[PDB]
């Protein structure tokens, strides 16, 4: 929300609206070098209301340089991916229960999978001890969640491991 | 026919007495049993409606529709397991019991000759669904929605046996057999008219025309999944079914009474058909579903042509059996994360990757899909009231258009999308699961090859 | 699994001999193919679309106004 | 379309085409070219439109295909053969536009005119 | 494993080169990225000009072409 | 829709919508956040239970004070509808009367 | 298939790559460690051109907000290394 | 705006736990899969394919006799050529 990331975004799209716009990637350059001393002149100033309006000048001027199809590298939502794969998807409890024929049908996985299933059985003592110490009253002030001082893991690990993408 | 009334009689002790654990094998046992016998129905045959014996007899409609009931229970008891699996002994044989005495009275009424003894056996059908539906339905605050439900009923329900008696001793016999060929005109005016609006009425309130059809879907919410499997496969096609007979009479009052209802029904179609397209929680989008294929019937009965019944009858069955299995979806789905809530979770191609086949095929059979008798019933609906209007059919198609984007909408975003990973709960499928869903389907299909035992009578 | 693709950053692709053959062949087939024909075709195919000489036909004239 | 013939035939339709010959009629200067038999003209099934004079090409054409079947190629001359004389005859309707411009042009403008004068 | 190597591009007689050139007339003393210069440099930047796709193969091809006739001449 | 006006934010606004609303939001997000070990269901969140009951119409029941309720039920209800019995009524008794008389030019038409 | 993950060795000499290719400061110190600003100095727009012309190496992701925060070498290739599938 | 250091720390060894738990997931010891406890064969095909031949035309063989209408072909194009042929034709070269 800062003029920093303000700036620093309204700078990063239009260097990638003027990606789709142009071809063969020299033109895209020195375009974007002009560019670069439109907002290179900038910066030197610290006055403070000349720039937010300056800016809203280049939000104007920026959303006129828009065309309606914006390259969409694929993995973000966009025309490509962003989950292709997701039916394959597989949640780790799933296969919590599967037959015990099948649970012998890879008998070493799930060696490691218990020495898992201990290793955070064990856990989350430690982990609701160590949260409910550190938070101050109602945890209002942060999304973040903080190490662990003695060793050991991390407290609010069990889906930050993930199923991976394909 | 009453080769089937005593062997359902004796189902009864049967259940009573029986050690504990065996209950569900001995009744779905010799209720398969029954349903075979009830398969040995089918002698019908040329012309005159085979008549077993002077009190009650069969013509087609009621065989399909008896065929069904009989092959009902079995599954529907098969399917309400589970549902409880812990309780009192009595809960159990009491349950069962019910279930039983109610096919009893519905085998009475599709059989029944005399619309007096179809009357007296149709309000003593209804008591029963009223029990199993109010004295455990997951209650909801309970909604009072199974007593003034009856009160829907009875409400104008009862003075049709007014105009009945009235008809008794005017024409003498109230049999259905001397009914035919002793039915004479009877000329436009104001007393014809409130006897044609009674019985009209009278059985309208069954089947939900748009104007009442805030009727179901509360009771079909608050119903154990045994209770809607009877409800909405069976009980609205007793309205139809007696309205199919009952019209025999009225014969030139039926046009001039009958415009605004078709009116009605023609728009109320389209109205249901999309305010089932926004809701959420599940249990009512099969609902209002059945609401609409329903007005749909009405629709058919109203206009007289053939093959408005041909197409009719084959609806009534195709959309009981669809929409009973679906509710039984809605259900299995339900015992996985108690909801009842659509939009909560998501996925289950991924996980349970079976049940799939199951929900596209049954939700197929609700999208008219061509072979499927679902699309043979509507469709020479279809083709019928084009016949009466040549201009409903942008109404018509409309709600074909309406009924494919809900009936395959909620073939998603409850079955696909994604899983929404806090759950890891669901167990996988079940072995019963699948016997149900197959016990629907399989003959669904089968009857799309040879469909002519489900026309109605006129064929 | 392995071809021999040589998965490469930054340089030119390898390339397999036979692709190109194939290629290749294929362009002297649509080419050969396509001016064989044309030396065995016409793009004006018969006898040319008609002309207003003949609608002079003279002796078709007016015989009541000389 | 040389005659009206008459409906008490029985036939309505190709047995009637608009006549037996199926585009003009020719009274014009004389008569119209030849003929193809209706019968044969049947029996070896013809679509209508497709139906017209210079048949004698192309029901041979329809022998040359069935002539030689493996041969793709077959009978170019045969399907040229057609090619020309409907050529010539779709040139005819073209003259038959020429006569009736020039008619039009002629007895419009002079008798306008000249009936004007006066 | 891959074996990237590194450092010889040099943003040089590649069309970069005019690039910088006519932004060194600009004094904006280059940009950044011999990176794309990677992208001209190698066995491409020779390319092909459009017509020249619908010259691709036409040597050989109406090469057999001239000698096609060859059957029917001799 | 097109963010716009690149809102100052003044001071107020800056101190308490941000305290406040990341302060509501972190509450609940470290509240549902929870995700032990031991639970077999679901996670049950209070939310969309809200959003069920709501869109379950609760006040339907209730009445529909006039206002201009009745007016735009009434007239939504109305000018598409009794219009529509009107022509089906219409182009029936046209139907009936080229049945009757003249020629429909049904001629073979049967099953109907 | 698509087969060639990218390693740790490789993304290494990846970002070490293309930081070496960038001109403005020299190959002299690079390193995993290096620091990506306070070493170099370079300007923080400038890292968000690092950022992006890094992202269109490897072609996907990389929000903004992460990316602003971004920094040291070895950080970036982690961020490639949990985003991507990556460890053994 | 560079980080946490917190952030670091925890960002670090939930790496860590990513390394361990991925070196888990590569399975390859003793192939855990362990289930229990030239023209003839072309020809074999075309016997998968050439028993619809023998049901299928069987069930045409009895079957066309069996029932009045079916099969109904266009009749045989007919020609001039074959029975009697009237052209007296000639021209153009
Ligand atoms: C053609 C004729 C005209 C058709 C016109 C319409 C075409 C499009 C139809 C809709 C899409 C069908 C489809 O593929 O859905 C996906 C659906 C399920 O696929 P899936 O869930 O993606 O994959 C399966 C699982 O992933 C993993 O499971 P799996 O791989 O282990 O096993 C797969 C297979 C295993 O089989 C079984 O479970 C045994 C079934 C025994 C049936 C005994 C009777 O099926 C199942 O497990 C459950 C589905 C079968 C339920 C019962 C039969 C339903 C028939 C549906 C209509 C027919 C579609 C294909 C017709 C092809 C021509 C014959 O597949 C089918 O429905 C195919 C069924 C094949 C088995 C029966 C074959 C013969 C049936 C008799 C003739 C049927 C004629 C029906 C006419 C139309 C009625 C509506
Ligand atoms: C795990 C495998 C599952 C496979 C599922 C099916 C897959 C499709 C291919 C099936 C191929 C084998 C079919 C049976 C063998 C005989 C065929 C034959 O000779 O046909 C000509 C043969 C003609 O001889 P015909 O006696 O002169 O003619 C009588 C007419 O067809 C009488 O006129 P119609 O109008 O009744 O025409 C018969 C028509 C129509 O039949 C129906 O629509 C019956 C409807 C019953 C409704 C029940 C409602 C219950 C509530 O049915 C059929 O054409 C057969 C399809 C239905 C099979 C149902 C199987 C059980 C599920 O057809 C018959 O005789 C019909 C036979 C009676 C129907 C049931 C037959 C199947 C029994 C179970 C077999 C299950 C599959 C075995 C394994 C196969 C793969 C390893």
């Amino acid at each position: 929300l800062t003029h920093q990331q303000k700036v620093l975004q309204l700078y990063k799209r239009a260097l990638r609206h003027l990606e789709s716009r142009c071809v063969h990637r020299d033109k895209y350059r020195y375009f974007a070098c002009l560019l670069r001393a439109r907002f290179d002149e900038h910066k030197n100033e610290k006055d403070m209301v000349k720039a937010t309006q300056l800016l809203r000048e280049a939000e104007k001027e920026f959303w006129h340089g828009q065309h309606p199809q914006p390259y969409i590298f694929p993995e973000s939502p966009g025309g490509t991916s962003y989950e292709r794969y997701e039916c394959y998807k597989v949640p780790e409890w799933c296969l919590d229960d599967w037959h015990p024929s099948e649970k012998a049908m890879y008998p070493d996985y799930f060696a490691k999978r218990e020495q898992w299933k201990k290793l955070r059985r064990e856990s989350w003592e430690r982990e609701v001890k160590q949260l409910q110490e550190e938070t101050p009253v109602g945890g209002p002030r942060t999304e973040a969640l903080p190490p662990a001082r003695k060793q050991g893991d991390l407290p609010p690990l069990w889906w930050h491991i993930v199923t991976r993408p394909r | 026919m009453l080769k089937y009334i005593i062997p359902t009689m004796m189902l009864m002790p049967l259940t009573w007495l029986s050690k504990n654990s065996m209950i569900w094998i001995n009744t779905t046992l010799h209720s398969l049993l029954i349903s075979l016998t009830s398969l040995l129905l089918l002698n019908q045959f040329g012309d005159n409606s085979l008549n077993f014996s002077l009190t009650f007899f069969s013509d087609s409609l009621s065989t399909p529709l008896l065929i069904l009931t009989m092959w009902l229970l079995p599954l529907m008891l098969m399917a309400s397991q589970h549902h409880l699996s812990k309780e009192n002994l009595a809960r159990k044989k009491l349950f069962i019991s019910m279930l039983i005495l109610l096919q009893l009275f519905l085998i009475m009424t599709f059989t029944a000759t005399e619309l007096i003894f179809f009357y007296i056996m149709f309000e003593a059908t209804l008591v029963p669904t009223l029990i199993i539906i109010t004295r455990w339905g997951n209650q909801t605050e309970r909604l009072n929605a199974g007593l003034y439900f009856l009160f829907y009923t009875l409400a104008g329900s009862l003075p049709l046996l007014v105009a009945l008696i009235y008809i008794q001793n005017t024409m003498g016999s109230l049999n259905f057999l001397i009914l035919q060929y002793w039915v004479q005109p009877m000329p436009n005016s104001w007393s014809n008219t409130f006897m044609w609006l009674a019985c009209m009425m009278a059985f309208m309130v069954k089947m939900p025309l748009y104007g009442l059809h805030l009727w179901l879907p509360k009771a079909h919410v608050e119903a154990p999944i045994a209770g809607s499997m009877v409800l909405a496969a069976i009980l609205l096609k007793l309205g139809g079914y007696g309205m199919m007979r009952i019209t025999l009479l009225l014969n030139p009052i039926t046009d001039f009474m009958a415009y605004p209802f078709i009116m009605l029904s023609l728009w109320g179609m389209i109205m249901t058909s999309s305010i089932c397209l926004r809701q959420t929680d599940l249990k009512s989008l099969i609902a209002y579903s059945s609401v609409s294929h329903m007005a749909l019937v009405i629709v058919a009965i109203l206009i007289q042509t053939p093959w408005s019944y041909m197409g009719a009858t084959a609806l009534m069955i195709a959309h009981g059996l669809t929409s009973s299995m679906l509710f039984c979806l809605a259900n299995s789905n339900y015992e996985r994360v108690h909801s009842r809530t659509m939009i909560l979770a998501r996925g289950l191609q991924t996980l349970l990757p079976l049940m799939a086949a199951w929900w596209l095929l049954a939700s197929l059979t609700n999208l008219a899909l061509p072979p499927s008798i679902n699309l043979i019933g509507e469709l020479f609906v279809v083709m019928s009231t084009f016949s009466w209007s040549n201009i409903t059919i942008i109404l018509m198609g409309l709600n074909m258009v309406i009924t494919a984007l809900y009936s395959l909408y909620m073939l998603i975003t409850t079955q696909r999308g994604k899983h929404t990973h806090h759950i890891n709960n669901i167990l996988p499928s079940f072995t019963r699961e699948n016997a149900l869903m197959s016990l629907h389907m399989l003959p669904l299909l089968l009857l799309s090859l040879n469909p002519k035992i489900i026309l109605g009578p006129l064929y | 699994g392995g071809a021999h693709i040589e998965p490469r950053y930054r340089q030119f692709p390898q390339l397999t001999r036979s692709q190109v053959i194939q290629a290749e062949f294929f362009s002297a087939t649509m080419w050969f193919w396509i001016l064989w024909r044309f030396w065995h075709d016409s793009d004006a195919v018969l006898g040319h679309f008609p002309y207003p000489d003949p609608s002079q036909w003279t002796d078709e004239e007016l015989g009541i106004p000389p | 379309a040389r005659r009206y013939l008459g409906d008490a035939s029985v036939e309505p339709e190709p047995l009637r085409m608009p006549t037996f010959p199926p585009d003009y009629g020719f009274p014009e200067r004389k008569e119209r070219e030849m003929v193809a038999t209706q019968q044969e003209m049947n029996d070896a099934q013809l679509v209508l439109q497709q139906r017209d004079y210079c048949a004698h090409y192309l029901i041979r054409f329809l022998k040359c295909k069935r002539d030689s079947f493996p041969n793709f190629l077959a009978c170019k001359h045969e399907q040229h053969d057609w090619d020309y004389c409907e050529h010539l005859d779709y040139v005819k309707r073209m003259k038959e536009f020429e006569r009736e411009r020039r008619l039009l042009q002629r007895k419009k403008r002079r008798e306008q005119r000249e009936a004007d004068m006066a | 494993m891959e074996l990237p190597d590194y450092k010889q591009w040099k943003i040089e007689g590649t069309p970069l080169e005019t690039v910088q050139e006519k932004l060194a007339a600009r004094g904006l003393r280059d940009p950044w990225g011999r990176n794309e210069a990677w992208r001209y440099m190698g066995g491409f930047a020779n390319n092909v000009s459009f017509v020249g796709a619908l010259l691709k193969g036409f040597k050989w091809g109406f090469a057999a072409f001239v000698v096609a006739v060859g059957a029917e001449y001799y | 829709l097109d963010p716009a006006e690149y809102d100052i934010s003044s001071e107020t606004r800056k101190a308490q919508a941000e305290r406040l609303a990341i302060r509501s939001r972190l509450k609940r997000e470290y509240q549902l956040q929870y995700n032990d070990p031991s639970r077999r269901g679901v996670v049950e969140d209070p939310a969309l239970i809200r959003w069920t009951c709501a869109r379950s119409a609760n006040v339907y029941p209730n009445f529909r004070p006039n206002t201009k309720t009745s007016l735009l039920g009434a007239l939504f209800g109305i000018g598409p509808l009794i219009f529509w019995y009107y022509v089906f009524k219409t182009d029936r008794d046209r139907k009936e009367k080229l049945i009757q008389e003249g020629k429909l030019d049904r001629t073979f038409n049967i099953s109907y | 298939s698509d087969a060639p993950p990218l390693t740790l060795e490789g993304i290494k000499d990846r970002v070490l790559y293309v930081l070496k290719l960038y001109d403005k400061i020299d190959p002299e110190k690079l390193s995993v460690n290096s620091h990506f600003m306070k070493d170099l100095g370079l300007d923080s727009l400038d890292q968000v051109e690092i950022i992006m012309a890094m992202e269109d190496e490897f072609g996907f992701e990389i929000p903004d907000i992460d990316a602003e925060k971004l920094m040291c070498p070895q950080e970036i290739v982690d961020y490639i290394a949990d985003k991507k599938d990556v460890y053994e | 705006s560079g980080y946490t250091p917190d952030e670091k720390l925890r960002l670090q060894q939930l790496r860590e736990l990513r390394r361990r738990w991925l070196k888990d997931q590569e399975l390859s010891p003793r192939e855990p899969v362990l289930p229990p406890r030239t023209y003839r064969h072309s020809i074999f095909a075309f016997t998968h394919v050439l028993i619809p031949v023998w049901i299928i035309h069987y069930y045409l063989k009895y079957h066309v006799t069996t029932k009045p209408y079916t099969i109904v072909e266009k009749k045989p194009r007919i020609f001039p050529g074959d029975t009697i042929l009237e052209t007296g034709e000639v021209i153009p070269p």
